[PDB]
């Protein structure tokens, strides 16, 4: 067994939460409770191997944006998220991503966009928009619902399949 | 330069790391031992999270800290003085001017913040994980909702506000899925008619399917609470442990009822019919990952009154000796294929809870509670994060739900299974061997012949699902 | 090569049973266990100048699946029924132990030793003389341990394994 430290990140209120726990129990979480850090774990064959996924829940709140340095530090890959219907989350996406890339001193650390919330009609953020900037940093793009569980596991086993390949 | 620190006189948790409070392991240091004042600062440390420490300590502290006392000491921890003005503070004040106060500004920003917000971590993690510490004691439920309705501060006033309601929460306190589950399925007994409901009547799909889920629901709802210090082994293990106890319970029961429906068949061609169609709910159970269903398959098969059956044994179908043998073997030199198989399995599965009984058993009476060094006593912190590996394996496995539909009739027909009935164990476990004597007695004794007693088909529909449009 | 024998230690819970072989695998002069590792439960000993190993199983903490003694003991060549000396029930239970061995088995002579087990310092109930007794009503022998000292660890099971060599 395989051990993979995954790192879920993007600014408050995206659903980083939702989306871990819907992996993990396949539950949808109602509540916004603003997470400080949390860690979970879960065996799942992917492609045929078992692996142990270590997923690391981080805070999205501003109020704790001095404290990153160490969890990136840990990471392997990273599932950047934003909302599509929140273009304020989607511009924070490039100060994660460069973040990542300091602590981390490397300009090829696995990472996968993920624009969440996509069983809302009213979106703000365009597809295609998100998928140029997913290009320009070279990573697959994924819009996921932690509500329906549409693309949830896409998202997480893509990341997956990229440090396996690293 | 470092921060300079508050003066460990008028702040506990500034006191140097040394040898005589603590003790690492040979990239977040790892704690092998160190004084309760050292195990918390390092649980709300400045410079990284540590939330497998986090579950670590709340899981297992209260082998070396009770629950009002670690209270105590984490707001302690979390009141934390700030530096007065500096020199250069000093003088733009004499001026009227504004000082820059720059290494406050950087003590807030990177000591008290940090370890504030570890503090609320721990709490939010207590209260949301290990809430029956405040199930028990109502005064220190008041302490805490005190704590943290009473923190000022607009740093962490998102979280504290957070904290309030998951605790009001917790006082007086749904699943989705990729694919639907797949259609019940029916043999002799159809929907409805509960009093022909039996090992045969029922299709074996289904009851490898429904005792599946029971099974899985047993083993989810076992917390640490009950596993920590060993105290489903003590004289207060109905108090402490009564959801592992009712698992075990379940696991017993199912067992003996496989032997009683085998010994209790005394035509031999109708016990060759039960024990295969036993081995055909085995066989469902390994495609469920049901381990424990196995095992409880596997337990009765090597039962004293029917491990002796060699009349009926020589009649099961290869094949079907075949997937016994290999569930047997999963069993063989201390388990060691079944802790192989559960490690490469895709969940969900049912794991067999003995092995991790005997684990933290083990573990808790092999370590000793404390290490003496320089003469002091520190807490043996490696020994709890043993303990607390196996709760944390057992959690990952609780975690993923069972794509199947559950049929109430037959969950209630297997909840109410009771095959002891009124008899102790001893008077009824001799009375099931003393049926395997009478069906088939010991050599040079002559081999009876019985009357059937099933009025149905013995034949198995099989267990290779149906899919009607 | 040498001969492996497989142990089976047997007797109530919660009454300190696990120490016995825990004090005899461990390091015995560090106070220390891992049970998950790998042959914890294995180790290679000389007995009478013969070199041998021994296999214990020991399932202390399962003892409410009482529906799974019949498949662990029936691994077993020789058996150590434990019983607390504060504690009279667990004595009271070993004829039924020792009863069950004999049927799982299926032999009236299966080797076997009777361990008295000292697992703290409140007051003895079962004196010397009454397991004395019972063993010797049984034909088998009698060992009386320390699960603190590691007193009595040793004769406990190279008695058993002298046992099964003179069965
Ligand atoms: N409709 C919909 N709501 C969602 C989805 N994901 C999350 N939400 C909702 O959005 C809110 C915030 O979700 P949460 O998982 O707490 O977000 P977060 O990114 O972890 N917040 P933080 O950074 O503070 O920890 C919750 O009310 C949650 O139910 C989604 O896919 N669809
Ligand atoms: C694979 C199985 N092996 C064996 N089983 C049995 N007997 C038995 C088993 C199942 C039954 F349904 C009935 Cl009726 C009897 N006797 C044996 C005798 C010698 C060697 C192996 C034996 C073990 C899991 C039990
Ligand atoms: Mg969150
Ligand atoms: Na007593």
């Amino acid at each position: 067994m395989t051990e993979y430290k995954l790192v879920v990140v993007g600014a408050g209120g995206v659903g980083k939460s939702a989306l871990t726990i819907q992996l993990i129990q396949n539950h949808f979480v109602d509540e916004y409770d603003p997470t400080i850090e949390d860690s979970y774990r879960k065996q799942v064959v992917i492609d045929g191997e078992t692996c142990l996924l270590d997923i690391l829940d981080t805070a999205g709140q501003e109020e704790a944006s001095a404290m990153r340095d160490q969890y990136m530090r840990t990471g392997e890959g990273f599932l950047c998220v934003f909302a599509i219907n929140n273009t304020k989350s989607f511009e924070d996406i490039h100060q994660y991503r460069e973040q990542i890339k300091r602590v981390k001193d490397s300009d090829d650390v696995p990472m996968v966009l993920v624009g969440n919330k996509c069983d809302l009609a009213a979106r703000t953020v365009e597809s295609r928009q998100a998928q140029d900037l997913a290009r320009s940093y070279g990573i697959p793009y994924i819009e996921t619902s932690a509500k329906t569980r549409q693309g949830v596991e896409d998202a997480f086993y893509t990341l997956v399949r990229e440090i396996r390949q690293h | 330069g470092q921060m300079r620190l508050p003066s460990a006189d008028v702040y506990r948790f500034a006191e140097p790391d040394s040898e005589e409070n603590i003790i690492f392991e040979e990239g977040i240091p790892i704690i092998k031992a160190g004084t309760v004042i050292k195990l918390i600062e390092r649980l709300t440390y400045h410079m990284y999270a540590d939330p497998n420490f986090v579950r670590t300590f709340l899981t297992t502290y209260r082998s070396f800290c009770k629950p009002q006392e670690l209270l105590s000491l984490i707001i302690e921890r979390f009141e934390i003085p700030e530096p007065e003005p500096t020199e250069a503070d000093r003088i733009a004040i004499e001026n009227g001017d504004q000082p820059l106060s720059a290494e406050l500004k950087r003590f807030r920003k990177e000591y008290i913040q940090p370890v504030q917000l570890r503090v609320l971590n721990v709490c939010r993690h207590w209260v949301e994980h290990h809430f029956y510490d405040f199930e028990r004691d109502a005064y220190l439920l008041q302490r805490m909702e005190e704590f943290i309705g009473t923190v000022r501060g607009k740093a962490m006033k998102k979280w504290v506000e957070s904290i309030t309601k998951i605790i009001q929460r917790k006082k007086i306190a749904n699943i989705t899925f990729q694919s639907s589950p797949p259609t019940v399925e029916w043999h002799i007994s159809r929907p409805g008619h509960i009093e022909t409901f039996d090992l045969l009547t029922l299709h074996p799909i289904e009851i490898a399917r429904q005792l599946t889920l029971l099974e899985s629901d047993l083993y989810r709802a076992v917390q640490p609470s009950e596993l920590v210090g060993s105290v489903w082994t003590k004289e207060d293990k109905e108090i402490n442990s009564p959801n592992l106890l009712k698992m075990i319970r379940h696991t017993t029961n199912l067992t003996l009822w496989f032997e009683k429906c085998i010994v209790e068949t005394e035509n031999l061609e109708e016990r060759v019919a039960v024990v295969s169609r036993i081995i055909e709910i085995l066989q469902v159970f390994q495609e469920l990952n049901n381990f424990n269903g196995v095992l409880e398959v596997v337990s009765a098969m090597n039962s004293s009154p029917v491990y002796r059956l060699d009349h009926t044994f020589e009649q099961i179908p290869s094949r079907q000796k075949k997937i016994l043998e290999e569930a047997h073997e999963l069993s063989e030199d201390h388990y060691k294929k079944y802790l192989a198989k559960l490690r490469s399995i895709n969940p969900p599965c049912v794991p067999f809870f003995g092995i991790y009984l005997t684990n933290i058993l083990k573990t808790e009476e092999g370590n000793p509670e404390v290490l003496k060094r320089h003469g002091k006593e520190l807490i043996n912190f490696s020994k709890r994060r043993k303990v607390a590996e196996i709760t944390g394996e057992i959690q990952q496995y609780q975690n993923q739900p069972y794509c199947l539909r559950v049929e109430s009739d037959i969950k209630r027909f297997f909840e109410n299974l009771n095959p002891m009935g009124n008899s102790m164990e001893k008077e009824f476990t001799d009375y099931l061997f003393n049926k395997s004597l009478e069906i088939e007695p010991r050599n040079p004794k002559p081999l009876p012949r019985f009357p059937k007693k099933y009025s149905y088909p013995l034949k198995s529909p099989g267990v290779r699902p149906s899919n009607p449009r």
